[PDB]
């Protein structure tokens, strides 16, 4: 019923950083505990993200999800005041993030670890020797895409460690490092070495794939074979007139409807669970938006 | 050109005033007074119960337009809610009397099986102890004490041998929620269970219902694993595991979050997946699926679960009980 | 620049912002102004939304028309009467040739 | 050495009413106190030729 | 066409109006200008018995 | 209100003694407007207007 | 007009009505815009057009006998109301006068 | 709070048309805006499902997921009356849907677009020149089998429509017509012909399923091979045996490093979108139902 958190500073912050904090007024940051008076150490995403360490994104997502989320409300020399985002309360939320992806009533928002830039996200508090790292919020369509770019990098860079030639490194940096949004190209920092949680996440993704290939329906594969040759689509542009070797070998067996029906049934069951693997975080359903005021209504 | 069709003064003056007052918050404490009738206004919980009389019912506030009972008559109603309080939605079932063992923990979770005969009046409900017997010290000593003649149960499920064969038995079961009140009848028992709401006892002298699960089944997920976050809510889960010996039911408690819990289940079930999915049994069509998980609700973290004894027939069973349970059921997710 | 076998006719639609003059005769209708009401909705943790509501009803008095309006003066031409032609490739995105 | 405010000026809104506007020349205004109940309302003419 | 939907020829105490409504009747009835209208010719012009 | 705000708004011109100034005025439809020329003030100082 | 509709709405009468609709649309629109070229007589041409507007409307209203609106000078029941934009209001004010 | 949306119309309703909508007086309708006084063009799916336009399943699901639902209460001349749907609110609903399915208490009801013919969903209002269309509300278990079955029928119908000897249509109709659940049998008839490809509803939707299924084996093997590491999930070894022998022998080098990245992106993006559909996202939970009243208490 009462959503109020005040963060008490041990010492006065300097007149320069008090300016920077005020610029972040109205931006979500995660707090450690659900109490009235919180210390600055639990505050922010800093403890898990350190400038010395290589960024392990998968680990960051887990920490962010478990922490309580709060909206910055008031910045003073002595204290910071923040209201907390409980599950059942409607909030007015502001889109003041400097990368600035526009919002619409369409999608639920998604809170993400600071992919675009480490330094852009952090405000340093040298007065109390703590660094405050604000996460990023994005529309889920763009956020889902970003997560996909990150994981595909860890598995390819594992192969592109083959040190086989230059060409491999360039292509991967294309189509993965960059997110293309209208009128701009926003680069995503990619860790030189792949973080362990991400690899351990794909090991779970991989298990589903092993089970899934057997379940694939023959009729669907057969339709594509004749489909690519006789007719043209934008969807089929990956497959030129050329037909993949694997489909020809798998497709040789004669079709049975009782088989595909039983195949499609079990596979559909498996697909539903995948939806749990992908989100990796908390979402805010947006029911209204105001382009002039940049104020949405989350939930 | 005089006044207006819909005059602001007339409507703003009376209608607006009632809707304005919001629920009171943050009243300041005075050491000198230390207590007032004002502080009572903040604390009062405004419980919904009555005496069956015309004059008392009005006083009680039971007849309130909104979902929550509010006192003061017309003066009331301005709370905008009661801390986002939603009343418990109740579920009524009609059971055979040999099916459900009248002795009970008054809060134990109930699992309903969907019978496949149309236009049927009665339905099947299984308790955790009852369910164990059908599946085939410890539970085995207590579960048979409660339920003798396992056939009486197996009659309710005529496809148990065929479903577990194809790993479909889980989706025919739907979790219902903790048991609240029981009416005993020699022929047809009437059971009322709470679905999707804060568990509250309907006994008129109020009592606190706390869901109980047997400790042999209850697995602590967080404890088993290995500054740190500590979120308010911790959730209760069920897993239906198709093992080589036979299907099994286990309960998990953890506050990590969904995408992690699925991962935790796989590692936890890694040794059993191998043995079961080992050399003894070959992979076969429609037998690939292993298990399923569903969420039963949220229990405050750091409250915990006191361990209490279930005493019946002069012998006990170790039990864990969850306080303040808020029931919120999810569907089944296949794990493998 | 060779004449193909066929001729063409071109059709364009144009828009003109005009100021109109409306006339209405006396006692032409009758209005029934109901009771105004106030409602409360969406109590967020920040703000509360209130609503104001009003109901009305109208009939005609006579039989024939009792009002008229006409364009009095053109204030602007908005379309531009351009040669801009529509893109059939953007209208029918799916249809395609054989190669 | 100082910096001075020089004043605070806010507009005042002007209020208009239907019966004040000359448009009301056409309509004839009856305050039907309970419109919600009216399922349908009818007017009937009879003419002799 | 759609002759009469809510027309009711019950006898009423009819109000006498000086305005001339008899200027657009057979022209409006012919093509059609009224949703519901009824034409009573001859003997049917009388008031119906209660 | 617009009326009780009237004194404090005119923190200036209120009670400035009025004398007649000499400049031709023209009735521009409904307005009353004055009109002047400062070419002489710029001429006898030998400057460009 | 009743002269065109005496006998009734036959096919040929409908044809003549549509032809007159077209001719009027093409020739007589934007009378305010046409007065500027009308040059000398715009004051009288605009009163002709406004009177045509008041005449085309049917005032046979059941509440014609009832007295609702009267002028600042006694009597003179206000026939109707024109509603325009401010441009046209100043224009008509000039054209017609007091 | 107050939940009451009043839709006003421009012209009066016919005596007949009221009877058709009295029939469907308690049932779910998607609603454009959340405000209390509203036009008719915002209460149906005809905007999403025009006669002129070709119906799309993915377009109609995306619409239902972000829309506000509402339940009619009173239908009278003025403007129909509906009550807004709100989270944490109990509702009483009737099952007046033109194709009929039985409802069982304590189940999950699911809102899916009307796959059946226009006429089973629509109620034409010729007085105002709009046709309101109702979303078909279905018990989830059946909705997971209707969708799955009708999806296959489009795949098999297009196979024989291209290669005549690859299927027997009588086997198609027999294994796909009947739907059994909880001891009842509801026979549903699929459209006779898809017609030219990219036409006739669900055919476009399958492409997302088929294209994914063909990319799954080539993509899966590469993902598993790179995932190999000294420290990896213990079951990962066991599931390599699960892969068919035919797929295990493929040569990843055959494709350029470029195309492999493009296939993984198209395959990963499709799976995520597809997975969300089989969830059947809008859902309602029922606590009581009575067949004589046709009234289901849901929330």
């Amino acid at each position: 019923m009462d959503l109020k958190v005040v963060v008490s500073l041990s010492s006065r912050l300097y007149t320069d950083e008090i300016a920077k904090m005020q610029q972040r007024i109205g931006c979500i940051l995660p707090l450690a505990s659900t109490h009235g008076t919180q210390n600055v150490q639990g505050l922010g995403l800093g403890q898990v993200y350190s400038l010395e360490t290589v960024p392990d994104y998968v680990s960051m997502y887990n920490y962010l999800s478990d922490c309580t989320l709060a909206v910055l409300d008031e910045v003073s020399v002595d204290s910071l005041i923040l209201t907390k985002i409980v599950p059942g309360q409607t909030y007015a939320i502001k889109n003041k993030y400097q990368p600035f992806f526009q919002w619409h009533g369409t999608g639920s928002l998604s809170v993400m670890p600071p992919v675009f830039g480490r330094e852009h996200a952090t405000v340093k508090l040298e007065s109390n020797d703590v660094d405050i790292v604000f996460p990023m919020v994005l529309p889920t369509p763009i956020a889902e895409e970003v997560l996909q770019k990150i994981l595909l990098f860890n598995v390819y860079s594992r192969v592109v460690m083959q040190a086989p030639g230059n060409a491999d490194m360039l292509d991967v940096h294309m189509h993965l490092g960059s997110v293309s949004y209208l009128g701009h190209h926003y680069e995503l920092a990619l860790p030189e070495v792949p973080g362990p949680l991400g690899l351990a996440l794909l090991d779970n993704l991989s298990l589903y794939f092993c089970i899934m290939v057997t379940l694939l329906p023959r009729a669907s594969m057969r339709l594509v074979r004749g489909l690519i040759r006789h007719e043209h689509h934008d969807l089929l542009n990956l497959f030129q007139e050329m037909v993949p070797d694997e489909i020809a070998r798998i497709d040789l067996d004669d079709l049975s409807v009782a088989d595909d029906l039983s195949r499609m049934r079990v596979m559909m069951t498996y697909l539903q669970s995948l939806a749990s693997l992908f989100n990796l975080g908390p979402r805010l359903a947006t029911a209204a938006y105001s382009q002039e005021t940049l104020t949405a209504t989350c939930w | 050109m005089k006044v207006q069709g819909s005059v602001d003064r007339r409507r703003l003056q009376r209608r607006i005033a009632g809707l304005l007052p919001p629920p009171a918050r943050r009243l300041n404490i005075s050491r000198g007074s230390e207590f007032t009738r004002d502080v009572r206004g903040l604390v009062e919980e405004h419980a919904q119960a009555s005496s069956l009389s015309a004059a008392a019912v009005w006083r009680a506030g039971l007849l309130a337009p909104g979902e929550v009972a509010v006192a003061g008559g017309g003066s009331g109603g301005g709370s905008f809610s009661w801390s986002g309080w939603r009343p418990p939605v109740f579920g009524d079932f009609l059971i055979h009397a040999s099916s459900f063992n009248n002795a009970e923990a008054t809060g134990t979770p109930l699992f309903q099986f969907k019978q496949s005969d149309p236009f049927s009046g009665v339905d099947a409900v299984f308790t955790p102890l009852s369910l164990f017997i059908l599946m085939n010290g410890g539970l085995t000593r207590m579960a048979n004490l409660l339920y003798d003649s396992p056939a009486t149960l197996a009659d309710l499920v005529p496809d148990f041998g065929r479903l577990v064969a194809d790993r479909r038995f889980h989706n025919f079961i739907t979790p219902v929620g903790p048991l609240v009140e029981n009416i005993k009848s020699t022929y047809l028992n009437k059971i009322t269970t709470v679905v999707h709401g804060p568990v509250v006892s309907k006994a008129i002298p109020r009592s606190t219902v706390k869901v109980t699960v047997p400790q042999e089944a209850f697995v602590d997920l967080d404890a088993w694993l290995s500054l740190q976050p500590c979120p308010a809510d911790a959730r209760l889960y069920v897993a239906l595991t198709y093992e080589e010996a036979g299907p099994r039911f286990t309960f998990f408690q953890s506050s990590r979050g969904h995408c992690q819990i699925m991962n935790i289940l796989r590692i936890y079930y890694s040794p059993s997946i191998m043995h079961r999915y080992a050399v003894v049994q070959p992979l076969h069509i429609e037998e690939l699926t292993f298990g399923a998980v569903a969420c039963l609700g949220t229990f405050s973290a750091t409250d915990g679960w006191r361990r209490s004894a279930f005493n019946y027939r002069g012998s006990s069973l170790p039990v864990v009980e969850i306080d303040s349970f808020y029931s919120n059921v999810s569907d089944w997710e296949v794990i493998l | 620049k060779i004449h193909p076998g066929v001729a063409m006719t071109v059709v364009r639609t144009d828009e003109i912002l005009s100021e109109n003059i409306l006339f209405s005769s006396r006692a032409s209708t009758s209005m029934f102004i109901g009771t105004p009401n106030v409602s409360r909705r969406e109590a967020r943790v920040d703000a509360v939304t209130f609503e104001v509501h009003h109901e009305m009803a109208s009939i005609d008095t006579g039989l024939s028309y009792s009002s008229t309006m006409t364009p009095a003066r053109v204030a602007a031409i908005t379309t531009d009467m351009g040669i801009h032609t529509q893109d059939f490739f953007s209208v029918f995105p799916a249809e395609a040739f054989g190669n | 050495k100082f910096e001075v405010l020089l004043g605070v000026y806010t507009n005042a809104i002007q209020y208009v009413r239907f019966l004040e506007t000359a448009l009301a020349v056409s309509c004839v205004n009856t305050e039907f106190k309970d419109l919600s109940r009216m399922t349908d309302g009818k007017i009937q003419f009879r003419i002799s030729v | 066409m759609a002759s009469n939907e809510g027309v009711e020829n019950r006898p009423f105490p009819y109000l006498t109006v000086d305005a001339d409504l008899l200027s657009n009747l057979r022209q409006s009835a012919a093509e059609g200008l009224f949703h519901s209208f009824d034409l009573l010719v001859g003997k049917d012009a009388r008031e119906a018995g209660i | 209100s617009t009326k009780s705000d009237l004194p404090a708004v005119a923190a200036g011109v209120e009670d400035q003694p009025r004398v007649p100034i000499s400049a031709a005025v023209i009735k521009l439809g409904n307005h009353a407007v004055a009109v002047e020329s400062l070419q002489k003030m710029y001429n006898d100082t030998q400057s460009p207007y | 007009d009743p002269t065109f509709t005496e006998r009734g709405f036959s096919k040929t009468v409908k044809s003549d009505l549509i032809a007159m609709f077209k001719r009027h649309l093409l020739e007589h629109s934007f009378f305010l815009d046409r007065a500027e070229n009308m040059g000398s007589g715009f004051s009288q041409y605009v009163r002709s057009r406004l009177s045509e507007m008041v005449a085309a409307v049917s005032g046979e209203s059941v509440l014609k006998g009832v007295s609702t609106y009267t002028t600042a000078k006694g009597g003179e029941p206000v026939g109707g109301v024109f509603i325009v934009t401010d441009n046209v209001l100043r224009q008509l004010l000039t054209f017609l006068g007091e």
